[PDB]
Formats: C-alpha cells, sequence, structure tokens
C-alpha cells in the first residue's frame, strides 16, 4: 500500500528490489495488467501502455537487484497503482499525479485576485496549503483564491499537497506590479 | 608506434605547375590516410581521407594515392591559395594511436633575390637601460637559405645572437631576416666596429655592413 | 539410444540446468569469438558515483558460423529425453528415453524468430510457463520451416505465402490456448531496446537489425499482396550486450557481399492481455533472453543423478 | 555541420594544469567524435587523443597517457581537454577537432580517424616567467629601412602596425624569438623612400593585450 506523489511534468522513480544483488526477471505493470515495461534478459521491453514513450528503468542498478520504472514528464493520467513483479513476488506502489497552476501567467496589480486551481486524478481528496512571500496563508482543497493581492506578495509562493499522508511541494511565481502614487 | 615520414621536407614550385607530395609509413595503415593543408596562424584543413577520397569543398586538382605503407599527394596545378604546409595522417591502429608526419612545406619557386642588407646599432634609450641590440636586415631576398655572421672588431661572434625569418611574401614571393646582436652595455662599450657579414646565393660576395660605435 | 519401457518422468523445461549451462558455455564462446573494440559494463555497487568498466581491445573481422554442440551427460548423471510430439514443457512424459547426448544444437543468438533450431515433429506447438500470464514469452514451434534470406545490402526477404500459412498454423494453436472464439491478431514490437524491437541477428560476423512490422500486421478468424515479404534491415556498429549489461562497439563491415540464408524454425511472441472483454488476442514478436532460445532445444532433455 | 569554438588563451607556471574547452554548434553533438591536436611553436601537429562522444569513451596518446584528460558535456555540446604537471615543452597551440561518425544514436558508427570540422585553437603557454609588456626602440633610419625592436616580453603574441594602420606597404613584422631570459623578442620593420624622411613621421603601433600595454613609438633619422 506504498504511496508516492507525483507533480505534473516532472519525473518520477518508482522502486523495485530483489532479495538479491543480481539481475532476474522484472515486470511492472499497471492495475489492470497492462504492462508497463520489463526486461528480458540484459534488454529493455517496453509494453503497449500510455506511458510507453515516457517510461524507462536504470539498467546500471539491475545487477544490484533494483529494477525502477521511471516515468518523465509525469501526467495526471499516469495515476495508478503500479506493481513490479519479481522473483514470484509482487511490489505494490500508488502514484498520485498532481498539477497546481495559477490562473494567470501574465503579471498582476495590487489589489487584483489571484486564483490556485490544483489539477489531480479521479478518486483523490487531497488538502492544500499555500503560502506567499509575506506569509500569507491560503487553505482548500480543488481551488484557493487571494481576494487582494499586496505588492509584498510578489515573488515565490510555495504551496504543498497533502494526500495519503504524504506531501509534494509546488512553488509557482507571482508577479505583483509596483506602481508610483 | 607507427611512424609516418614526409618528403621532400620542403618543396619549391613555380605557380602553375604541378607538385606530388610523399607520405612513408613505418609499416602498413591499409588506407587509413588522410592529408592535411595548413596555412600559417590557421587551423589544418582537411584534403583528402581513407588514402584518395577529397573531402567537402576539396578542389579536384587535389588527389590522393597510394595504400598500404606509401602515400601520395598531388596537386596539378598550383594556385597562389595552394602553397602552404601539409601534413598526412595515420589512423589505422586500435587501440588509437594517431600519428601525423612531419610536413612537407610547400613554396613558391621564383628566381633568386639578392637581399637588401640594412644594419641598426642600439637605441640610445636601450643603452641607458643597460643593454645592446644591434639588428641586422636581410630584405626581400630568394631562396630563404642565407647565412648571416656577427663579427665585432673582426672576431666572429657565436652563442649571441637569434635570427627570425618572415613566411614568403605574397606578393613577390620573397622572405626576410632579421639577426639580433645582444650584449650587455658593458661588452657593447668594449669593442668599437660592429659588422654583419651576410652570405647568400644572389651575392657574387659576402655583403658587410657596419657601424662604428660612437 | 534406449527406451525406458513403462517409465513416467517428470519434466520442466522452465527449470533446467541444461539451460543454464548451455547459456554459460555461449556466454564463454562469444567472449573469445566476437570481441568487440571496447565494451561497456556498469558498475554501481557503491553509494557514491558510479564506475563504468571500460575495454578497449583489437577487434578483428571474423566470420562468426554457429556450430552444433551436443551435449553429452555430466560426470555423475545422464540424460533422459522426453519422446512426445504434443509435450507442453512442463508435467509427466509417458515415452521417456536416456541417451547418450542431445541432437546437435547450433547457438543462434537472435531475437523474434528462432533460426535453423528443430521442428516440431507433428503439429505446430506452443509453450509457455504460464499461459495466463501476459508478462511471460511463448515460445513457438513451428513443423514447417521458412527461409528467411538476408544480405548486408541492406534486406531480409520472406516468401509471403508461407509466413501467410505459418501465421495461420500459430494463430490456430493460440486460439487452441486461449478460446476459439477470439480473435487473434499480430502486432509490431510494442517497444524497448533496438535488439528486441527488430528481428536481431548475426551474419557474416555483423549485427543485423531488421524491421519485423511486416511480418507481425494481421487479424485472423475474424471476418471471413507482394509474393516477397522485404523487411528492412540495418547493420549496427553500437549493439547492446545479450550476454549482461552493457554494451559494445563493433568495427564497420568489410564485406560488400553479405549474404545469409537461415530456416525459421520457431518464434517467441508475448500476449499483450490486460483487462478486456474483447473476444481477441494481441500477440508481438519477443524474445532476448537467449535462455529462451536454448529452450526451444532442450524442453525435451533432462539431467537426472544416476 | 559542426562549427568549432575553443576557449581563450591560457598562461602557465609549470607543474600547474590547464582545461580548455572547445563549443560545437549546428549539428548533433553525438553523431560526432571529438579529437585534440597540438602544435608547439615551429613544429608539426601531435594527436593527443579521441572521445567517442555517445560512449563517453576517450582514447589517449600512449606519451600523454595519465595527464591528459578528453571530456564532453552533452547538455552543453562542449568537449574539454585537461592537461595536468605541465611542462614548458607543453606550450602549443591546442586544436579541438571532430568528425561525423553516423547516426550514432542509431547504432551506426564508422570510426573515424580523420579531422574535418577544426576549432580556431588556443594558445597555452607554459613558463616561469611573469607576464610584462615589451620595451620598444626605435631602429632609426632610394629606399631606406626603419623599424621598432620590440623587446622583453610574456607571453605571446603581440600586434604591430604603422601609423595606426596607414602604413602596411613594405612592412615586416618577424615572429618572435624567445630569449634565454624567458621572454620574447620581436622586430617589425618597413621599407620607405629615403626622400620622405624629415617629412614623412613613422610611429610604429604595439599591442600586448596581456599585460594590457600598448605603445606609440615614433622613428626618427638619428
Ligand atoms: O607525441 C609524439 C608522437 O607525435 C609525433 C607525431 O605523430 O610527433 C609530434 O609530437 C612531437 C613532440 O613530442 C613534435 O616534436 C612533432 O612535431 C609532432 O609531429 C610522433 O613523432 C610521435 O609518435
Ligand atoms: C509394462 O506394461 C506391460 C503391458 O501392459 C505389462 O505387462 C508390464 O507388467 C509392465 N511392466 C514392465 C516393466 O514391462
Ligand atoms: C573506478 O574503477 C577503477 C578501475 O576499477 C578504479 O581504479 C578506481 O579507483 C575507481 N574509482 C574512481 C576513482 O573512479
Ligand atoms: C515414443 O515416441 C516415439 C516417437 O518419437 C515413437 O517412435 C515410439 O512409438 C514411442 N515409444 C514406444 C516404443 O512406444
Ligand atoms: C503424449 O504424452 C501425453 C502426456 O501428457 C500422453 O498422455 C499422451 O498419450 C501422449 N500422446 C501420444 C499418444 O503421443
Ligand atoms: C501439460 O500437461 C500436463 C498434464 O497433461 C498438465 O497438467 C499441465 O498443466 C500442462 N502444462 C501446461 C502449461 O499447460
Ligand atoms: C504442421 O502442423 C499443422 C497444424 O499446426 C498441420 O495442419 C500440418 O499438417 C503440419 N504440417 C506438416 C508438414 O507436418
Ligand atoms: C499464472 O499467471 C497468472 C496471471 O498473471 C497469475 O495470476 C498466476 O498466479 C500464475 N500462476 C502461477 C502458478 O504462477
Ligand atoms: C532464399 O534463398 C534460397 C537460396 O539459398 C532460395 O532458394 C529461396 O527461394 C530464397 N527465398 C526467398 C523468399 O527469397
Ligand atoms: C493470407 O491468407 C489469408 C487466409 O488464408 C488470405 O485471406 C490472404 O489472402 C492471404 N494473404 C495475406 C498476405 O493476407
Ligand atoms: C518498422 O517499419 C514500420 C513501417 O515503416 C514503422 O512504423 C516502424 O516504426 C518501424 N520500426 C522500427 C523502425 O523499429
Ligand atoms: C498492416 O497491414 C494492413 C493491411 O493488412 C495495412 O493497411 C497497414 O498499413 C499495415 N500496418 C503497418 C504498420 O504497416
Ligand atoms: C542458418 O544456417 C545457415 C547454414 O545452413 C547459415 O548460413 C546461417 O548463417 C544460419 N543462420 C544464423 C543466423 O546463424
Ligand atoms: C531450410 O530447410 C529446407 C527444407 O525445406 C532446406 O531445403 C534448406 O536447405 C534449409 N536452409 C538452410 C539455410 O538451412
Amino acid at each position: 500500500k506504498k504511496v508516492v506523489l507525483g507533480k505534473k511534468g516532472d519525473t518520477v522513480e518508482l522502486t523495485c528490489t530483489a532479495s538479491q544483488k543480481k539481475s532476474i526477471q522484472f515486470h511492472w505493470k499497471n492495475s489492470n495488467q497492462i504492462k508497463i515495461l520489463g526486461n528480458q534478459g540484459s534488454f529493455l521491453t517496453k509494453g503497449p501502455s500510455k506511458l510507453n514513450d515516457r517510461a524507462d528503468s536504470r539498467r546500471s542498478l539491475w545487477d544490484q537487484g533494483n529494477f525502477p520504472l521511471i516515468i518523465k514528464n509525469l501526467k495526471i493520467e499516469d495515476s495508478d497503482t503500479y506493481i513490479c513483479e519479481v522473483e514470484d513476488q509482487k511490489e505494490e506502489v500508488q502514484l498520485l499525479v498532481f498539477g497546481l497552476t495559477a490562473n494567470s501567467d501574465t503579471h498582476l496589480l495590487q489589489g487584483q485576485s489571484l486564483t490556485l486551481t490544483l489539477e489531480s486524478p479521479p478518486g483523490s481528496s487531497p488538502s492544500v496549503q499555500c503560502r506567499s512571500p509575506r506569509g500569507k496563508n491560503i487553505q482548500g482543497g480543488k481551488t484557493l483564491s487571494v481576494s487582494q493581492l499586496e505588492l509584498q506578495d510578489s515573488g515565490t509562493w510555495t504551496c504543498t499537497v497533502l494526500q495519503n499522508q504524504k506531501k509534494v511541494e509546488f512553488k509557482i511565481d507571482i508577479v505583483v506590479l509596483a506602481f508610483q502614487k | 608506434d607507427i611512424v609516418m615520414t614526409q618528403s621532400p621536407a620542403t618543396l619549391s614550385v613555380s605557380p602553375g605547375e604541378r607538385a606530388t607530395l610523399s607520405c612513408r609509413a613505418s609499416e602498413s595503415v591499409s588506407s587509413d590516410l588522410a592529408w592535411y593543408q595548413q596555412k600559417p596562424g590557421q587551423a589544418p584543413r582537411l584534403l583528402i581521407y581513407g588514402a584518395s577520397t577529397r573531402a567537402t569543398g576539396v578542389p579536384a586538382r587535389f588527389s590522393g594515392s597510394g595504400s598500404g605503407a606509401e602515400f601520395t599527394l598531388t596537386i596539378s596545378s598550383l594556385q597562389s591559395e595552394d602553397f602552404a604546409v601539409y601534413y598526412c595522417q595515420q589512423y589505422n591502429n586500435w587501440p588509437p594511436r594517431y600519428t601525423f608526419g612531419q610536413g612537407t612545406r610547400l613554396e613558391i619557386k621564383r628566381t633568386v633575390a639578392a637581399p637588401s642588407v640594412f644594419i641598426f646599432p642600439p637605441s640610445d634609450e636601450q643603452l641607458k637601460s643597460g643593454t645592446a641590440s644591434v639588428v641586422c636586415l636581410l630584405n626581400n631576398f630568394y631562396p630563404r637559405e642565407a647565412k648571416v655572421q656577427w663579427k665585432v672588431d673582426n672576431a666572429l661572434q657565436s652563442g649571441n645572437s637569434q635570427e627570425s625569418v618572415t613566411e614568403q611574401d605574397s606578393k613577390d614571393s620573397t622572405y626576410s631576416l632579421s639577426s639580433t646582436l645582444t650584449l650587455s652595455k658593458a661588452d657593447y662599450e668594449k669593442h668599437k666596429v660592429y659588422a654583419c657579414e651576410v652570405t647568400h646565393q644572389g651575392l657574387s660576395s659576402p655583403v658587410t655592413k657596419s657601424f662604428n660605435r660612437g | 539410444e534406449v527406451v525406458l519401457v513403462n517409465v513416467t518422468e517428470n519434466f520442466n523445461m522452465w527449470k533446467n540446468d541444461m539451460v543454464e549451462q548451455m547459456h554459460e558455455d555461449i556466454i564463454s564462446l562469444w567472449d573469445q569469438s566476437l570481441k568487440p573494440c571496447v565494451k561497456l559494463t556498469p558498475l554501481c555497487v557503491g553509494a557514491g558515483s558510479c564506475n563504468t568498466s571500460v575495454i578497449t581491445q583489437a577487434c578483428p573481422k571474423v566470420s562468426f558460423e554457429p556450430i552444433p554442440i551436443h551435449y553429452c551427460a555430466p560426470a555423475g548423471f545422464a540424460i533422459l529425453k522426453c519422446n512426445n510430439c504434443t509435450f507442453n514443457g512442463t508435467g509427466p512424459c509417458t515415452n521417456v528415453s536416456t541417451v547418450q547426448c542431445t541432437h546437435g544444437i547450433r547457438p543462434v543468438v537472435s531475437s523474434q524468430l528462432l533460426l535453423n533450431g528443430s521442428l516440431a515433429e507433428c503439429e505446430v506447438v506452443i509453450r509457455s510457463v504460464n499461459f495466463t500470464d501476459n508478462a511471460k514469452t511463448i515460445i513457438v514451434q513451428l513443423n514447417t520451416s521458412v527461409e528467411i534470406n538476408c544480405t548486408g545490402a541492406g534486406h531480409c526477404n520472406i516468401a509471403r505465402a508461407k509466413w501467410n500459412n505459418t501465421l495461420k498454423q500459430i494463430a490456430s494453436k493460440l486460439r487452441e490456448q486461449f478460446g476459439n472464439n477470439k480473435t487473434i491478431i499480430f502486432k509490431q514490437s510494442s517497444g524497448g531496446d533496438p535488439e528486441i524491437v527488430t528481428h536481431w541477428f548475426n551474419c557474416g560476423g555483423e549485427f543485423f537489425y531488421c524491421n519485423s512490422t511486416q511480418l507481425f500486421n494481421s487479424t485472423w478468424f475474424n471476418s471471413t499482396g507482394s509474393d516477397t515479404i522485404t523487411l528492412p534491415c540495418r547493420i549496427k556498429q553500437i549493439i547492446n550486450m545479450w550476454q549482461k549489461v552493457g554494451k559494445a562497439m563493433y568495427a564497420p563491415p568489410i564485406s560488400g557481399q553479405i549474404r545469409c540464408s537461415s530456416n525459421i524454425t520457431g518464434l517467441l511472441l508475448t500476449r499483450d492481455g490486460g483487462n478486456s472483454n474483447n473476444e481477441s488476442e494481441i500477440f508481438r514478436p519477443g524474445g532476448g533472453d537467449m535462455r529462451d532460445n536454448w529452450r526451444s532445444e532442450l524442453y525435451k532433455y533432462k539431467v537426472v543423478k544416476i | 555541420e559542426v562549427q568549432l569554438v575553443e576557449s581563450g588563451a591560457e598562461v602557465k607556471k609549470p607543474g600547474s594544469s590547464v582545461k580548455v574547452s572547445c563549443k560545437a554548434s549546428g549539428d548533433t553533438f553525438i553523431r560526432y567524435s571529438f579529437t585534440w591536436v597540438r602544435q608547439a611553436p615551429g613544429q608539426g601537429l601531435e594527436w593527443m587523443g579521441r572521445i567517442i562522444t555517445i560512449l563517453d569513451v576517450a582514447h589517449y596518446a600512449p606519451h600523454l597517457q595519465g595527464r591528459v584528460t578528453i571530456t564532453a558535456d552533452k547538455s552543453t555540446s562542449t568537449v574539454y581537454l585537461e592537461l595536468r604537471n605541465l611542462r614548458s615543452d607543453d606550450t602549443a597551440v591546442y586544436f579541438c577537432a571532430g568528425v561525423y561518425e553516423g547516426e550514432a544514436d542509431e547504432g551506426e558508427y564508422d570510426n573515424n580517424g580523420f579531422l574535418k570540422h577544426w576549432g580556431q585553437g588556443t594558445l597555452v603557454t607554459v613558463s616561469s616567467a611573469s607576464t610584462k609588456g615589451p620595451s620598444v626602440f626605435p631602429l632609426a633610419p632610394g629606399t631606406a629601412a626603419l623599424g621598432c625592436l620590440v623587446k622583453d616580453y610574456f607571453p605571446e603574441p603581440v600586434t604591430v602596425s604603422w601609423n595606426s594602420g596607414a602604413l602596411t606597404s613594405g612592412v615586416h613584422t618577424f615572429p618572435a624569438v624567445l630569449q634565454s631570459s624567458g621572454l620574447y623578442s620581436l622586430s617589425s620593420v618597413v621599407t620607405v623612400p629615403s626622400s620622405s624622411l624629415g617629412t614623412q613621421t613613422y610611429i610604429c603601433n604595439v599591442n600586448h593585450k596581456p599585460s594590457n600595454t600598448k605603445v606609440d613609438k615614433k622613428v626618427e633619422p638619428k
């Protein structure tokens, strides 16, 4: 019942370890038994899953009994339970991928609103907390909105997503313009 | 260690005529042989690889031939831009220990030209600094071979001069040379006549240029 | 050699020390034979930085032609042979004999198609350690070989009519295993290393990577052109090692007339599977683990203490 | 086609190390192998080593083995040469060069040993000498000869013009010689009409970038 949180567009490494330090047959599948990736002897194979072009392992670790599933450019829909089958044994990990965007990509004015939207996979109900440079705190679930920005809110906001006792951190750059009275 | 030997060290060719350059290997290198052209101050330029294949941008007058241990670079009609140093390179071995020949300098063959010889005493400014340089200039001569001898009070000098030679002149195909005699101020004031004696094919007899100190 | 009267013996082609022995033998053969100019093998056993092992050595251009190996009994053991032509690889064989040695086996290293091997005596046979498990390789044993002719000029030829008939026979057997109401579909490799995505083999000492899409692009038992299939191929110099994790680099070809002709005598396939209420099964060419190659020949032999 | 641009001149004391770089632009970096070749003043080309960029594997000349390292940063398309325990005889122009090897990312590799593309070269001077600008002394004059002695500077190079670039005809600026002091010296001379002395002024302009020195010297008859 291992849980791993990913960030949209980022890379994640899901771990799989055998009992001994040698390369043996392993295979990663998802909850619907679709093959993601595995080995055939010393060669990598990739299954017909939607992760194909973005899935890889680290073969330099196979001889050490580590058979990781690396997924790059994470998509929300990559969220799933993944299973590594190795030495007649199954290791299960739940991947949850999140995305957090500000409703504006453009510079904002003092007094204007800022709304952050959390992109989340079906069936997940995370809590979110974000904090501005000045210490302004906002909490929520899907959407977090500050009514009025201060000049002192300009800079890097840090937002934490909590899900399954696990947390992942997003940094979002916000610009609030100064003006001459 | 594969040794690449080129001959001749210097090739003198009249403009528009054929030039044939040689490269030999101390053992077989099959056809793994490249030729490069290099002009003063510039990086080498690939002409031929695989013994006989012209690189892109190389004119058809450049031709490479041979295999094993004996190779030839032929330039069918020398243009002004073809006068340069040429290197061969062996790249047959594995693990790689690639080696270059020592180069053949291809220069312009023109008629003999005697040097104009000039002599320069040390300046008052330098003399104040405590040292004396005397400069002998041989200007605009051909061929490049010249002998310069310093005599002080008719005593042949050795070990106290250095020579420098220009690249061949682009317009008249001549060379120029400086010989600089260096002594302390003390040793300089210990003698009177400073002369450089120049020997060259274009001179019927050795030319001496001199001055009297003071 | 001698047939054992009224004897029943259990065989398991998936747990057979003869396979392991052959594997180590072929790895040793390749070390002293097909030497690369450079070999790289990872070493990340430490805690911090890795330390890739690099070997550079002379790499002569050599012809490479597999020669039959006969395995006889190792000291203290005997070789038993299952004689049943429909033996599924794992279970009781009721027609067993002792032999002095195995038949002659050519240690062909390849992916996807098994070449120059032994044909099934009767019907096409398919074998898997667990058919229900989509990640386990299906070993197909043909009863009729198909010629594949390859050239260093960049292609392999296969008679389309012959391949067609072969696929029909294979699909029939796959239906027998997965359901007579199921549509049988062949598709190209879904991805991975170049050596398993293409039909990979060596010919004239050179490593060929042949695009096998045209061989695996059909639908069987569903509704109700060129005489030759021409597969585009590449000869490559930088190769992923089959013997262990690593890469090897070989020098370019020196021969302008590289020609091979092999008989396809078997295939390595994987089934897509996955959760689906669809009455169809997708099969793609597979391989990569050369133990499966050795298994395709050694499935009928077992070594036992005497 | 790849364009190779190397880093700037280096000046080192014997015993030091140096790392020079070569930025490759214009093609796919990993489809190329890169070689370093050096050339000591007045001497020929010396192959130092070559990196198989795709494999991150370099091979070196035996005489250099142990103190040379060639590396490549695929993320910056930059090739590096490091030479350690430098000796005065390591003084040379260092050239980065490369050649296309084929579709290496697709496993095609011809392992070409010849060199198609070359950088502009990096001068590496190794010497116990300390940086210093030249002393410039006049070489006083139908044709007359005059010039300037440009003496006792380090390192190379020095550049010389006459009358701020207005005079180029008949000019010969000699290659520098290394004096036993470990300092360089050269002369620039020019031949002019002898009737021009006493009317036309002649100034040699000398620039030594390493010491940030610039001298203008009027050269007069007597
Ligand atoms: O490094 C020695 C090695 O290079 C060669 C040419 O391939 O000589 C080169 O290096 C010398 C310095 O050691 C230079 O003097 C010479 O000009 C240059 O060609 C070979 O002589 C030798 O195998
Ligand atoms: C073998 O089978 C035969 C025929 O059924 C039977 O008579 C005999 O007892 C069995 N045992 C042996 C070892 O022959
Ligand atoms: C890496 O491996 C080599 C050869 O096995 C060894 O000599 C070296 O100490 C190791 N560590 C370093 C310094 O990279
Ligand atoms: C065992 O099978 C073989 C076929 O390989 C067959 O010839 C034979 O009849 C069988 N053994 C006996 C004697 O029943
Ligand atoms: C083949 O072996 C099986 C064991 O599964 C046996 O039951 C069957 O009779 C044999 N088939 C024949 C007759 O060849
Ligand atoms: C092979 O046949 C035996 C007995 O006939 C059977 O029990 C076994 O499950 C079969 N193996 C497979 C993988 O079908
Ligand atoms: C090969 O096996 C197939 C069934 O898989 C069968 O129809 C055919 O007759 C066999 N061919 C030969 C030549 O034995
Ligand atoms: C066969 O594979 C299926 C599907 O993956 C699996 O559920 C089952 O445990 C396997 N059977 C055995 C005995 O390993
Ligand atoms: C393969 O080559 C053989 C001759 O060695 C020839 O008889 C056969 O027709 C060829 N097959 C194809 C499909 O090209
Ligand atoms: C292959 O065989 C099938 C069925 O036997 C037939 O419909 C078809 O015309 C043949 N040709 C191909 C390449 O599909
Ligand atoms: C093989 O060829 C097909 C059709 O041209 C192509 O779609 C496929 O990607 C190729 N497979 C490779 C290059 O591995
Ligand atoms: C596979 O074959 C079908 C017809 O049977 C053809 O239309 C399709 O283009 C082929 N696909 C590929 C990837 O070549
Ligand atoms: C198959 O056998 C033939 C000799 O009959 C040989 O030419 C060919 O190379 C073999 N194929 C392979 C891939 O070993
Ligand atoms: C393939 O098998 C056929 C039998 O039909 C035979 O005629 C041919 O010589 C074989 N080719 C090779 C390469 O072994």
